[PDB]
């Protein structure tokens, strides 16, 4: 299927870490007009294929960008990660959605270093949208 | 001569933009707000050209999981400063909840502090459900009530935010 505890959204601590990681990448974000986890990611996908989308964006942002810049943004980083990278598993499944997650993927690369930047500034909305979505 | 600390007071999800004026002829201010991931930003036309430091964009900011930006610039005498942007502001993250307040009678009966969507004309969920707030009731000790009620039976009270493990201060008592 594809779905998610509510309970793994609801362990407060990881929840704060993941928005004060978001937080602090986002301090250092300053395309505002540019917003990978919003509304035209979704554009196109029901309400239903919204996790395997978020799965996949998920999944994108642990490999792409988290997984390897996992030397900063200490300590969140170091906690939401994992966090992060257990929903990856969880999530291991499944059920195109690829035209808007590349879109997210293409901004990310892109945007080069920012894009980084604004993935992690955007774990928080990962992190409300994979919720939301699962 | 940028808008100095433009930053979100937010209090009970109202989110107020505020600022200082910064280095200097009277200055009066343009607020501007938009979501994360907006092109476009939205002009508040109440704090606009406003001699105020402070701009309430709790409308505007109603969608509480938004990312939503503010901006000031300031203009004195023709001379516009650069637009003065806030971080990246989440009500939901960001927000502090006020104690509910508490009157007995024992019977608690907590309110909520003033959130804006006691006013959202149609609801799904309770305000508390909404806000994911919880009441805590204690007594001066022990936490004697949480929930997202008001409570069958010196006591105090506060709001707790389970998601961010966030208790508001106490109510008075």
């Amino acid at each position: 299927h594809c779905r998610l505890d509510k309970s793994n959204f609801q362990q407060p601590y990881i929840t704060n870490r993941t928005f004060m990681l978001a937080k602090e990448a986002s301090l250092a974000d300053n395309n505002t007009d540019v917003r990978l986890i919003g509304e035209k990611l979704f554009h196109g996908v029901s309400m239903s294929e919204r996790c395997y989308l978020m799965k996949q964006v998920l999944n994108f942002t642990l490999e792409e960008v988290l997984f390897p810049q996992s030397d900063r943004f200490q300590p969140y980083m170091q906690e939401v990660v994992p966090f992060l990278a257990r929903l990856s598993n969880r999530l291991s499944t499944c059920h195109h959605i690829q035209r808007n997650v590349q879109k997210l993927k293409d901004t990310v690369k892109k945007l080069g270093e920012s894009g980084e930047i604004k993935a992690i500034g955007e774990l928080d909305l990962l992190f409300m949208s994979l919720r939301n979505a699962c | 001569l940028k808008p100095q600390r433009v930053q979100f007071q937010s209090r009970n999800f109202h989110n107020i933009l505020q600022w200082q004026p910064g280095r200097a002829n009277s200055s009066v201010y343009f607020v501007q707000y938009k979501i994360y991931g907006q092109r476009q930003w939205k002009n508040k036309e109440d704090c606009w050209g406003t001699q105020e430091l402070s701009c309430d964009l709790t409308s505007e900011t109603s969608d509480i999981q938004e990312p939503y930006y503010g901006r000031v610039r300031a203009a004195s005498a023709g001379s516009y400063s650069e637009w003065s942007m806030t971080p990246r502001f989440t009500p939901w993250w960001e927000t502090k909840i006020d104690p509910p307040v508490m009157n007995i009678t024992l019977l608690v009966i907590l309110h909520a502090p003033n959130l804006p969507y006691r006013y959202q004309k149609e609801k799904n969920v309770s305000i508390e459900d909404y806000y994911e707030l919880l009441y805590r009731v204690f007594i001066i000790e022990q936490k004697v009530y949480e929930g997202a009620h008001r409570a069958v039976e010196c006591v105090v009270a506060e709001i707790y935010q389970p998601m961010l493990d966030r208790r508001s201060q106490r109510s008075e008592e």
